[PDB]
């Protein structure tokens, strides 16, 4: 359905940001 | 970040590294506000979007719009709901304010200045400096007395709140002529924490509630300027100790006693916590059930005050261990509640016979079928009634859920308070690290213990 | 059992003012810890 | 009197040390006059005489905000609470003297006395009035004397007197002979004078937005902030609930 | 007027999830705050200004 | 009634003070023991 | 010998693992969704707890001939 | 080798075991066993 | 429910309460990247 | 010389050379658990038949009314008293106080009070020798759970007369009937519970196996072994690197605990936050949150109920329900 998918969609978005800033924040330079 | 070799901490004790980084410990702090805000308005957003308008909320699983609509906000006559765009706007406004204090925090924590004692002096401060530390809390004793008189500029002037105990079912109601009374507020401050008593729990009118809140807020903007412009007395350098641990720790024991508090009037209270948001308390429900049973064989033709049970006691009407009528069965340990459909019933001898033969009201009748079928009894998996009932029916009532997370989040509390307040003196002393294997007191006691 | 109320009140009083007092008089000085 | 706070290098500035390091303020403000906080995005200064002929614009404007907020938002309460004021909103007191009329002037606390000037006499007074009171403040020169403090002063007190500032005449109170309360009261004027500014723009809008004035707004505004504000006035009607 | 709002919102969490992934970034990058002073303003500029625009649109909606 | 009780019991009475002597023993006693404590201290 | 974590951190190790224990997985979910599950142990679908014949829960009464006693109860 | 961080491993390994532990209890209310 | 013109975003509301659950995870994950230093 | 009165006193209360240590949380210990023992010695050998149910019908609990050592209780206070707070000079008499309970009251607050201060003075006897002060806060698990069986359990279910009964069987009944209304095996606090006592005793097994296994030789066989020890030595009496070896060849060479700190802390942690989470549950449970409800969960394709595990402990609960209070319940739903 479209409100689970959204839903996924979100929650992949969410789970994802965090440790996207982390590999992010590793690779550029540091100071994490 | 620091590593355990510059600080002597570990990663799980990692926070402990910012005890002594005043811009640092700033920024954790702001962004854990920003938490709280964030998850108030996630949440409410979460209960208006999944809140559906003839259920009752008790029937729901919402803990925060019972909170807003004991406020006032949505609700009419009866508690019925009106409109769930005071809800919306309240977690809009708490979503949208948790941003500004995660990105303060964040920063803060960041790219803030480590210490702030250099370049801010006025923020700069250190555990050892009592004057700074009762500055900083009365400043925070300002906020919280200007927050109690919000609720009070809300309960007089800005619609009021929702009165359970207002005639026919409760509505919302302006509180006109509050309890200034001195000896009625702290009557309840010095009560007895039993039954028929409750301390502060047992707190049932909004008169009073708003004139503890004046008292509260009046209190606490005194404090705040008398801790600005006082140093702790030498009793009290002496009683205490002086460091940032220390203070922790009188906060933990603090919130742990209003943690216990809060589940005892989520569990109890149905005056703050009226039972048309909250669904019934325990002692609510048991007395509806007695109500019911006796209005229906009452209905049954049946003498509802000659009828005993098996026992010889009666069924449905006793006597309280100080003369008062009472409901009969189990539910005499609940025969001190008191709520909005009963207490019409209610002569000065208790449970008035003529007017349970002739005076209930259908309203009355009701809310005690459905405190009766919505009793605070579920399981954890949210399956309603006793542990023996089958899976049929998904409630667990709001009162149980607060008074349960309330109570363990209350008793960690107490714990975290212990573990500071002894490692606060420890330190303090300077045996924290250990023995120091040199210098050990008991080899330097006289032995026999 | 007012007698019995007011002497039991008394030793409550008494044994909660000296734990009042006992921490009140100078209580973290009692440690055999240096500085 | 801590002047470092606002003149020098290390004065406040509109960012903080985080948000704005001390090396993107412009160099033509370098903490010299009352009010610098390094606020200059639109590079409209340039230089520092630029920056002076408009700091008299700036001052010139602060100084007449002030007056017209108080002018503003006084009469109308007085009205509202009770004074037999006509006109009291200041976007409606000009129609007031229109066919003929005229208007009430409540000298506080003595009472309403009757305005008998009629709107041609008002404007040739005001015209009359202005005209010469500006081209006294462009010339540097005024006719005559009598101001408090200074006393009876010739028509040659006003050389040497500070454009924006002078002394003598315009200083019965002195106040300001001290050189570090006359700045830090510099600061104090232009800062009261950017917020009367910033009011009388808030003025004018809310006036045009919600049709009343300013005292009637923060009334109305205190007495249900939730029911009574930017939002609920651009709604128009009554939200149909989303029960 | 509610498309116009529902466009705006959109366009809110996009910039708000622009920011939660980038503001800690820049300001944990080695000279990344120093240099990115623009774009964090203008993130934090557009995302106030949506939010403002967001709750002025409500009313119209 | 059949017999005599203190009839204490509920009504909200301040550290369950039904009799003034209640109150005046507690206070009594704290005094005491703080005039003790207060004339003992600075002897430390 | 290899310290396990540099096992666990190489990519021979992962370009070995995507293909193995993503085909087990599959194997795991074709052993339960084709009904191989139900067949090798004997555990009645959810249709087939009950026949005509008995509708309540069977009993093994028989020791000895306790094979053909669970072949007759159960689902065929 | 060590070309792939161990503790990008251990965070991609951790949210597979709670995705799967969230498939499990939402199993836990739909399907067979969910008192329905 | 949510406002009419707030209902498309209904899938996203009911996903935010998790976020706090999140954090104490990522502060995990941080440490785990600088090897719990 | 410090002659003053307060100040003598206070050096005898705080002295760490008195054979048990009073401190200013013995204080307040030593009279509270004094009454309470006295009240409880008394109460379990002589004390008339209490109407625990508040319906007339009295239980004796006492030898001298025909009890054994494991059957006798001091029972606790009457439903129809509840929480109301019932000490000796808010009864008519002794007898009617003894009738309705108070022994129990009585017992149940001066015990909270002492086990309270026994935890501060825990603490303050740590402070006092120079220690670490947690060992109060590893106490704080049985204060935690005796807390929830004598009180918190009561204030949720609003008697007292719901307390533990102070007594072998009365715990039993107490156990049985919880199980009855609340599924306390269905509950995971419970089951947490349970792994922290089932693992405390693994763990303190073997601890003191491997402590055993590798103690270094100093005495004879004619000789106990423990005599290899002396008071106060300073050297180590065991093999920790022989002791860790075995471990993990063993079971895992890693996952081990080869640092006996970390190893202590473990030991610590684990029944001390099991006990935590277990005494929790019972608080918990106080205000009716129960176990698991797993009650015709199971469906087959035509919807009959296919009964499970869940179901078998539910028809038990029912046998433990119905019988429970057996004259005590006018109304079919149990809510009080
Ligand atoms: C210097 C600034 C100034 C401003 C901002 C306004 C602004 C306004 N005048 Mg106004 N006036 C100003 C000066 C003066 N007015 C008047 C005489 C009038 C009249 C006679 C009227 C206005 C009116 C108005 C309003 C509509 C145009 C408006 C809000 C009108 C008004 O109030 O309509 C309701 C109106 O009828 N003004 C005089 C005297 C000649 C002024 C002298 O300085
Ligand atoms: C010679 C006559 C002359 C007159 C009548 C005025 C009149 C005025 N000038 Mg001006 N000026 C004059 C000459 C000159 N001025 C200037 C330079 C300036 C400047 C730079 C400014 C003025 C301003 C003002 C106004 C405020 C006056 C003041 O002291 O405010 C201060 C206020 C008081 C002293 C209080 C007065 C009110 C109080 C007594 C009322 C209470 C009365 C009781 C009920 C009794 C006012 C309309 C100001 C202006 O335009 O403001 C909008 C302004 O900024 N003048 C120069 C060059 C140095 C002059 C040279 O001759
Ligand atoms: C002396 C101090 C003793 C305190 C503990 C013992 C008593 C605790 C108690 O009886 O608690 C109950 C009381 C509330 O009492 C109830 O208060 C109720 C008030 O409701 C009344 O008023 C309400 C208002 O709407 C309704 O009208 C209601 O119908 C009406 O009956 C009733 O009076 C009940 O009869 C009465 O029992 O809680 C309170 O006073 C709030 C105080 C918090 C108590 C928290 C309990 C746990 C505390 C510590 C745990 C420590 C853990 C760590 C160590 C281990
Ligand atoms: C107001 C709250 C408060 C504050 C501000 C702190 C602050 C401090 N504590 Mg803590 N503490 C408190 C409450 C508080 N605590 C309570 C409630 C307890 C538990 C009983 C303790 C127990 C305690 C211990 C045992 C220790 C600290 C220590 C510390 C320091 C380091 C913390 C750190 O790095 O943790 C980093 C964070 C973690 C390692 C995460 C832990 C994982 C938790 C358990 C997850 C729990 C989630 C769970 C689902 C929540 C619900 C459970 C239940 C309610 C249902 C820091 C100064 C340390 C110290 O003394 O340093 C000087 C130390 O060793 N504290
Ligand atoms: C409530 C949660 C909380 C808070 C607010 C903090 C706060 C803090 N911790 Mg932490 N920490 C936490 C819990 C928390 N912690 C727990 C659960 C643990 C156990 C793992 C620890 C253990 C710990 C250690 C071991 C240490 C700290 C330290 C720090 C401080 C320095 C931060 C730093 O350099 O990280 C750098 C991190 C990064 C660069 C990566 C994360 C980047 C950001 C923060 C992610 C946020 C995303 C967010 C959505 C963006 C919002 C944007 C906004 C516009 C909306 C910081 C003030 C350090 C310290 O004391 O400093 C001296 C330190 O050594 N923490
Ligand atoms: C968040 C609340 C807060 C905090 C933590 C502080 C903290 C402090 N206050 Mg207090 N205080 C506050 C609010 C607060 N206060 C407010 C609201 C007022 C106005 C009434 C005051 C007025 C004030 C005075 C007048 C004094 C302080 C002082 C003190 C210090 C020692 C107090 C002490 O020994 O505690 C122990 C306190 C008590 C044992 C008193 C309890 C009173 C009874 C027992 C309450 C009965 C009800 C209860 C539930 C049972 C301490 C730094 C002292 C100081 O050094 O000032 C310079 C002092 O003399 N306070
Ligand atoms: C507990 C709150 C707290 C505290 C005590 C501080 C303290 C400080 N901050 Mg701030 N900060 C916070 C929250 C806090 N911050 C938040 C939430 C934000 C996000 C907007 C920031 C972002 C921030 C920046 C980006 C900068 C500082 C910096 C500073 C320093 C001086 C400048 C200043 O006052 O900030 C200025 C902040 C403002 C002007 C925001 C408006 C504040 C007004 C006065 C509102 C007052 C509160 C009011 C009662 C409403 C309460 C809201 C509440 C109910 C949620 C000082 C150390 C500076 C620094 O460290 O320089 C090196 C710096 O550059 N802060
Ligand atoms: C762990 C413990 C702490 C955690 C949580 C604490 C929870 C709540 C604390 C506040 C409870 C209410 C406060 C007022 C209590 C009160 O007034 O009691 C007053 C009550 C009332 O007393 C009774 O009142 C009845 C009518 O209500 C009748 O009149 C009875 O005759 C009368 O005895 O008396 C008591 O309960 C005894 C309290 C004595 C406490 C002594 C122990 C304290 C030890 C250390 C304290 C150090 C300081
Ligand atoms: C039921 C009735 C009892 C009511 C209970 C509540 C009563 C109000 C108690 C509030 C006390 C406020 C805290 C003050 C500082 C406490 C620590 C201290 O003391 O620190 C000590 C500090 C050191 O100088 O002293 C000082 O700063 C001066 C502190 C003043 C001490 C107050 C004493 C008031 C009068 C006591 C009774 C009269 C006693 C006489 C009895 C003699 C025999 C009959
Ligand atoms: C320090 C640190 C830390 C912490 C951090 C934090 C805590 C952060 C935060 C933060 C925060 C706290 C944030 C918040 C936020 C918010 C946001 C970002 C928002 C928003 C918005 C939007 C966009 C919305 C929208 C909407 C609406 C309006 C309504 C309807 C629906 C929706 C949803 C659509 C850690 C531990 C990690 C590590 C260490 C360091
Ligand atoms: C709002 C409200 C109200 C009001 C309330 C109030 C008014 C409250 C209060 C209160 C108060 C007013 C309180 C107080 C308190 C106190 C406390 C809580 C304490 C304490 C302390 C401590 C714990 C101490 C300790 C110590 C000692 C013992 C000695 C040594 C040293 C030291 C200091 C450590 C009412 C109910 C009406 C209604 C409803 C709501
Ligand atoms: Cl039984
Ligand atoms: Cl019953
Ligand atoms: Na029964």
């Amino acid at each position: 359905s479209l409100t689970l998918i959204l839903q996924l969609v979100a929650l992949f978005a969410v789970v994802a940001a965090g440790p996207l800033v982390v590999v992010l924040l590793s690779v550029r330079g540091g100071n994490l | 970040g620091r590593d355990q070799e510059t600080t002597g901490f570990a990663w799980w004790a990692g926070n402990a590294r910012l005890i002594n980084l005043s811009g640092k410990l700033l920024g954790a702090h702001v962004a854990h506000a920003g938490l709280i805000v964030f998850w108030a308005g996630a949440m409410n957003l979460f209960e208006v979007s999944h809140f559906v308008p003839e259920k009752p909320m008790y029937e729901q699983g919402l803990i925060l719009l019972p909170h807003i609509a004991t406020l006032g906000y949505g609700v009419g006559p009866g508690g019925e709901v009106l409109d769930t765009f005071p809800y919306f706007v309240s977690g809009v406004l708490h979503l949208i304010s948790s941003a500004v204090l995660g990105f303060g925090g964040v920063y803060h924590s960041l790219i803030g200045p480590e210490t702030l004692e250099e370049s801010y002096p006025f923020f700069g401060y250190v555990w050892k400096d009592k004057n700074k530390m009762t500055n900083i809390l009365g400043y925070h004793l300002i906020i919280l007395g200007c927050g109690a008189w919000l609720l009070v500029l809300k309960a007089l002037y800005f619609g009021g709140v929702y009165d359970t105990w207002a005639p026919g079912g409760g509505d919302v109601r302006i509180i006109s002529n509050p309890t200034t009374n001195a000896a009625i507020i702290f009557g309840y401050i010095v009560k007895s924490p039993f039954g028929g008593d409750g301390w502060i729990v047992s707190v049932d009118n909004l008169e009073d509630i708003i004139g503890g809140h004046i008292w509260i807020g009046t209190l606490c903007i005194l404090g705040g300027i008398w801790h600005i412009y006082t140093t702790p007395w030498p009793w009290a350098r002496r009683a205490f100790v002086w460091s940032g641990e220390a203070y922790l720790s009188y906060s933990l024991a603090a919130v742990s006693l209003m943690g216990f508090t809060a589940c005892c009037f989520a569990w109890f209270n149905n005056t703050a916590y009226p039972s048309e948001f909250y669904g019934p308390t325990g002692p609510e429900a048991s007395q509806a059930q007695a109500f019911t049973f006796l209005v229906r064989d009452q209905r049954l033709g049946a003498n509802v005050a000659s009828a005993q049970g098996p026992t010889g006691l009666g069924k449905y009407l006793m006597r309280s261990p100080t003369g008062e009528i009472i409901f009969g069965g189990e539910t005499m340990r609940f025969w001190d509640f008191r709520g909005p459909w009963v207490e019409p019933l209610r002569g000065p001898s208790g449970l008035d016979l003529v007017k349970l033969k002739n005076d209930i009201q259908p309203w009355q009748e009701r809310r005690a079928a459905e405190y009766m079928t919505h009793a605070p009894l579920g399981s954890l998996n949210s399956v309603g009634g006793v542990a023996t009932e089958i899976n049929a029916v998904n409630f667990v009532s709001p009162r149980s859920w607060l008074a349960t997370s309330h109570f363990c989040l209350g008793f960690f509390f107490f714990v975290g308070h212990l573990w500071h307040a002894g490692r606060a003196r420890a330190a303090a002393a300077g045996f924290e690290k250990g023995i120091d294997r040199v210098d050990e007191p008991v080899l330097s006691m006289r032995p026999l213990d | 059992m007012l007698t019995l109320k007011i002497f039991v009140y008394t030793v409550v009083t008494f044994f909660v003012g000296l734990f009042i007092f006992g921490f009140l008089s100078n209580d973290p000085s009692r440690n055999p810890g240096k500085g | 009197p801590d002047l470092e706070k606002w003149y020098g290098p290390d004065r406040k500035l509109f960012l903080p040390g985080g948000l704005l390091d001390r090396d993107d303020v412009p160099e033509y403000l370098n903490g010299e006059l009352a009010g610098d906080y390094g606020y200059d995005p639109l590079g409209l200064g340039k230089d520092e005489e630029q920056v002076e002929k408009y700091r008299a614009n700036e001052l010139l404007h602060a100084r007449w905000a002030m007056l017209a907020a108080a002018g503003i938002i006084i009469p109308e309460g007085l009205q509202a609470n009770g004074a037999d004021i006509k006109g009291g909103t200041w976007f409606e007191t000009g129609a007031e003297m229109l066919n003929g009329g005229t208007l009430n002037y409540f000298a506080v606390p003595f009472g309403v006395v009757q305005n008998p000037l009629p709107l041609a006499a008002v404007t040739l007074i005001e015209i009359v009035l202005l005209g010469a009171v500006e081209k006294f403040r462009v010339d540097g020169t005024g006719p005559a004397g009598f101001s408090p403090g200074v006393g009876k002063f010739d028509s040659d007190i006003f050389d040497g007197l500070d454009k924006l500032y002078p002394g003598g005449p315009f200083d019965p109170l002195n106040l300001a002979d001290d050189p570090e309360v006359f700045a830090e009261l510099q600061v104090k004027e232009i800062k009261n004078g950017r917020l009367a500014m910033i009011a009388v723009l808030a003025f004018a809008i809310q006036s045009y937005v919600t049709g009343e004035g300013p005292y009637a707004n923060i009334t109305k505004h205190l007495s249900d902030p939730f029911g009574y504000n930017l939002l609920t006035v651009l709604q128009g009607d009554d939200r149909v609930p989303t029960l | 007027m509610t498309s116009i709002l529902q466009i705006a919102l959109l366009g809110l969490v996009l910039v708000s999830f622009a920011l939660v992934v980038g503001v800690p970034v820049v300001f944990a990058s080695p000279n990344g705050w120093t240099e990115n002073k623009g774009v964090v303003f203008s993130g934090l500029s557009v995302w106030f200004l949506l939010v403002f625009a967001v709750g002025v649109f409500n009313s119209f909606a | 009634l059949v017999d005599d009780r203190m009839n204490g019991d509920g009504t909200g009475l301040p550290f369950g003070v039904n009799d003034g002597i209640l109150g005046w023993v507690i206070a009594g006693t704290l005094g005491t023991i703080w005039a003790i404590y207060f004339v003992s201290q600075k002897d430390l | 010998e290899r310290p396990f974590s540099d096992i666990l951190t190489s990519i021979r190790y992962w370009v070995i693992h995507s293909i193995t224990v993503p085909s087990l997985f599959i194997a795991g979910w074709l052993f339960v969704s084709t009904g191989l599950a139900y067949d090798v142990f004997g555990s009645p679908r959810p249709n087939e707890y009950f026949t005509e014949d008995r509708q309540d829960a069977p009993l093994i009464t028989d020791r000895f001939n306790a094979l053909e006693q669970v072949k007759k109860l159960s689902a065929q | 080798i060590g070309r792939i961080p161990l503790w990008l491993v251990g965070t991609v390994v951790g949210l597979l075991a709670i995705g799967l532990l969230a498939i499990f209890f939402y199993g836990s209310y739909v399907g067979l066993g969910s008192s329905l | 429910k949510l406002p009419e013109a707030y209902a498309p975003f209904s899938p996203i509301v009911d996903v935010l309460p998790i976020i706090p659950v999140l954090f104490i995870l990522l502060a995990f994950v941080w440490q785990a990247s600088v090897s719990f230093r | 010389e410090n002659t003053s009165l307060w100040a003598r006193f206070c050096e005898w209360i705080t002295s760490t050379e008195n054979r048990l240590y009073i401190g200013w949380f013995g204080v307040i210990m030593i009279p509270t658990l004094l009454t309470a023992i006295s009240v409880y010695i008394i109460a379990f050998i002589a004390a008339p038949p209490v109407d625990i149910d508040g319906i007339r019908e009295p239980v004796s609990g006492s030898l001298l009314y025909g009890n054994n050592i494991i059957t006798g209780a001091v029972v606790p206070t009457s439903n129809a008293i509840g929480l109301h707070f019932y000490p000796i000079w808010e009864a008519a008499s002794l007898d009617e106080w003894l009738y309705n309970g108070g022994p129990y009251q009585l017992v149940v607050c001066h015990f909270f009070l002492g086990v309270c201060c026994y935890m501060g003075r825990e603490w303050e006897l740590s402070y006092r020798l120079g220690m670490r002060p947690w060992i109060a806060v590893a106490y704080s698990a049985p204060v935690a759970a005796a807390t929830a069986v004598f009180i918190i359990y009561p204030i949720g279910q609003g008697s007292f007369s719901d307390g533990m009964p102070l007594g072998i069987s009365g715990t039993f009944n107490f156990m049985i009937v919880f199980q009855a209304e609340h599924n306390i095996l269905m509950h995971p606090f419970h089951m947490f519970g349970v792994a922290g006592v089932f693992g405390g005793s693994l763990f303190s097994a073997m601890h003191g196996s491997l402590v055993t296994s590798s103690l270094i030789r100093e005495t004879t066989e004619n000789e106990s072994a423990n005599a290899g020890y002396k008071f106060g030595q300073e050297e180590e009496t065991y093999n920790i690197v022989a002791a860790h070896g075995y471990f993990g060849r063993l079971i895992f060479q890693y996952a081990s605990f080869n640092n006996s700190r970390s190893l202590h802390f473990f030991l610590a942690v684990w029944p001390v936050v099991c006990i935590w989470l277990t005494a929790l549950g019972i608080s918990t449970m106080a205000f009716n949150l129960n176990g698991f409800n797993f009650n015709q969960s199971v469906v087959d394709s035509n919807g009959r109920v296919l009964n499970t595990w869940a179901d078998i402990i539910n028809r038990a609960n029912l046998g433990m329900e119905v019988m429970h209070e057996r004259n005590a319940h006018n109304f079919p739903l149990d809510l009080a």
